[PDB]
DNA sequence: ATCAATATCCACCTGCAGATTCTACCAAAAGTGTATTTGGAAACTGCTCCATCAAAAGGCATGTTCAGCTGAATTCAGCTGAACATGCCTTTTGATGGAGCAGTTTCCAAATACACTTTTGGTAGAATCTGCAGGTGGATATTGAT
DNA sequence: ATCAATATCCACCTGCAGATTCTACCAAAAGTGTATTTGGAAACTGCTCCATCAAAAGGCATGTTCAGCTGAATTCAGCTGAACATGCCTTTTGATGGAGCAGTTTCCAAATACACTTTTGGTAGAATCTGCAGGTGGATATTGAT
């Protein structure tokens, strides 16, 4: 009986729809923008919850931490220029030696 | 007596710290520095939270700039950071 | 009272891994993503309604957004996500 | 105060940056660097707290004055 | 069809700056922008600003604080002292 | 009815604040404008445009030409700290840049 | 239907390419730099064409103006002044 | 008997430096940087011949301009640090790496 | 390239404290059912502005030659920076008290919104004005060979 | 240290494309007058944050020794700058047709407004579980001598 029900959603379509309508946007919002919104929000948060529980259990742990985030985010091309200017709390960088700085 | 060479001690506490995310400034220097400053500017208070905010916004900036740098350092021929490379880095960012 | 967005991340972690969780601090990271993400899709939807001279935000100024907003397959996947949300909720 | 900031912590921060070897003045070189960076921010952190009349700055203050010069943090609300 | 400029205040401020100067088209251009870019910082900011603090007016106040935020050093000092005169001058009568 | 005095002149401004009034009114900003924003606002504009008009004068008659052309603006915005920095990613079509050639390039 | 645009990019002068890294003051120029700055250029204005036809295309125009140039170069964060019609 | 006069290596470059930074004019021809531009607007799928006003183009142009020359400045000084004088593609990609393209 | 001798790294364990999950309650959003209003889509239409067209001339792109200077490759000593042992003090950690300060409520006096109705400043051409582009030709500096 | 060869600079001039002024209309401020909000003034209250303290540890400051990097100095093959002849194609200017922007009107599919009913998300303990401190013990790398 939700809206967000309706669009096969998991994120909340109404409560996107109030910030949209208090977030001084427009005068007007339609119907279908914070379907379409949410829908996109909630596809951007799978595919980083993928890549992040994939890098968690690599390591050998089941739960995702910063350093699970970070390491999906910057490992793929797309998400890392999408977040190329945002910083992770607590998540440190890529492991990176230039391979000049090696002995031989 | 052992004796590790010039240079191996380094890789391996480079590979120590980039595997890591522990907070590397300790708390009290930073806080301190921290309150001096907004004093110098202004007599407020701070969240903790806000403290440790600035701290990690902080660390991550200077690790980010020392990896710039350190590539302008390669460019150079040279293996050791200077003042000159970090600098530039921060020419070339736009700073 | 504060609002955030753990409840819907967390649902859709259940759906990607099931068995995998959570800290706290991620969830924040999390929390922190999705208001920026929002906010960079609002702020460039509303700038294009205004550059038409149209009063209502719709579904095609989101779309617009996210083609200028996201780099390539991130793009294309979103919208094609959220063109079939719409179509699901206008049949129900 | 800006002596504070160790010469291993800053070595510890190159490290993590990948630096093998480190000159001998980068050390003042970074504490400046550092300083300029929290001037910047804390103008700005507690411009907004005296905006809303606080005497306490907040994360949230600290966040819209990193995001404000193109630095945006994640985790802290 | 009627477009509106900032040119008409552009030129009146470069007679008060400089009486014996002119501009060219471009340069009245280069100048439209500048306003049109500036305003829409100051304004963008003082709307944050504003809703930070869930209040659903902007007023000088956040005018002066997005001002503070945006310009630097002495530019701002100067421009608070500009805004500030001119508010109390006009809400005097 | 009184006599018509228009706000700038009330607020001893050259920017006219009626105008700016409506562009923050119609930009969806907030859902209610203040009596004194749209005067803050029009001086600070006023303000900064008075000071890159003042250098740009300034450079146009060190190079003996009554006409400012963006050339003029483009040497006014980059030989100020302040200006250049407020306008660090901003392109000036047709200014240029500033002469500059690195002392290592001079013959020996 | 007009002509077909092919190999365009070879348009971009090795003259003019020198002309532009003289503006920039450099003094000595690598016989391999005409090639990449041919690459970068095409980057950047893939980028910038694609925004801007974005914007004209949402806008329900079949034509370019200098005002979606505009907000393409503002939303890469190269703001450009004189050209607000 | 006579030499034909000829300029060191370097002089000219100096001698054009000092024109081409004093001067403001387009470097690249205007026509075909327009081709250049039509043809990738064509070749992007939301190019269905779309038109282009004239200003559009020499807006294009201005800031294509601006950002070839400022993209060489800094790999230049890239260039004197690596104590050459001779501007290579390595300059130029290590530039825009670190300024975040 | 090997061996022998350290040293460090890291995969794996346990018992459990601390972090999450799990329950249940409830203001506050979200949803619903009606009732009205309206923004902008369509559908003309008038007319700028783009797209080609053509021709002319003359500014430059191109290809070639060849010599000077540059980048690249090597060598090597002085001195900087790394590694390390020692012992000292700054930072951590923990407790306890209390101030002061962030939230919250309730009213209004003051401030702002909005519809109508004068009133004028601002805009679009026209009508005038006028720097300065773009020509000479001489003066003065710079460069490179001798 | 000079001269010949160029380059650059600089003053002066005029016609015209571009900039500045001038008119008249009219959209849009300004003025008026009611109708809604709202931003704090006082009055609280519970809780983060600061301030002292105190003890301890573990991280840092210091001094020593020396290995290896950095900067300097050399050498040289070949790449890139300079100069130039040739001729192509860019730039100018003007025309010509028509696409398609943009101005105007009409009218619903969609959006807002409002009064009420459900439903949810947030919160805070209770109930579960999971990393993690702090141990190995083998693997893997490093160092010095042959
Ligand atoms: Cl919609
Ligand atoms: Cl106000
Ligand atoms: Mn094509
Ligand atoms: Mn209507
Ligand atoms: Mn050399
Ligand atoms: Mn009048
Ligand atoms: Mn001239
Ligand atoms: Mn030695
Ligand atoms: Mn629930
Ligand atoms: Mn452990």
């Amino acid at each position: 009986k939700t809206r967000s029900s309706r669009a096969g959603l998991q994120f909340p379509v109404g409560r996107v729809h109030r910030l949209l309508r208090k977030g001084n946007y427009s005068e007007r919002v339609g119907a279908g923008a914070p379907v379409y919104l949410a829908a996109v929000l909630e596809y951007l948060t799978a595919e980083i919850l993928e890549l992040a529980g994939n890098a968690a259990r690599d390591n050998k742990k089941t739960r995702i931490i910063p350093r699970h985030l970070q390491l999906a985010i910057r490992n793929d091309e797309e998400l890392n220029k999408l977040l190329g200017r945002v910083t992770i709390a607590q998540g440190g960088v890529l492991p990176n030696i230039q391979a000049v700085l090696l002995p031989k | 007596p052992h004796r590790y060479r010039p240079g191996t001690v380094a890789l391996r506490e480079i590979r120590r710290y980039q595997k890591s995310t522990e907070l590397l400034i300790r708390k009290l220097p930073f806080q301190r520095l921290v309150r001096e400053i907004c004093q110098d500017f202004t007599d407020f208070n701070w969240q903790a939270q806000a403290l440790l905010a600035l701290q990690e916004a902080a660390e991550a900036f200077l690790v980010h700039l020392f990896e710039d740098a350190y590539l302008l350092t390669l460019h150079a021929k040279r293996v050791t950071i200077m003042p000159k490379d970090i600098q530039l880095a921060r020419r070339i960012r736009g700073e | 009272r504060k609002e955030s967005y753990s409840i819907y991340v967390y649902k859709v972690l259940k759906q990607v891994h099931p068995d995998t969780g959570i800290s706290s601090k991620a969830m924040g990271i999390m929390n922190s993503f999705v208001n920026d993400i929002f906010e960079r899709i609002a702020g460039e939807a509303s700038r294009l309604a205004h550059y038409n001279k149209r009063s209502t935000i719709t579904s095609r100024e989101i779309q617009t957004a996210v083609r200028l907003l996201l780099p390539g397959e991130l793009a294309k996947h979103a919208v094609s996500e959220g063109t079939k949300a719409v179509t699901k909720y206008t049949s129900a | 105060n800006i002596q504070g900031i160790t010469k291993p912590a800053i070595r510890r921060l190159a490290r993590r940056g990948g630096v093998k070897r480190i000159s001998g003045l980068i050390y003042e070189e970074t504490r400046g660097v550092l300083k300029v960076f929290l001037e910047n921010v804390i103008r700005d952190a507690v411009t907004y707290t005296e905006h809303a009349k606080r005497k306490t700055v907040t994360a949230m203050d600290v966040v819209y004055a990193l995001k404000r010069q193109g630095r945006t943090l994640y985790g802290f609300g």
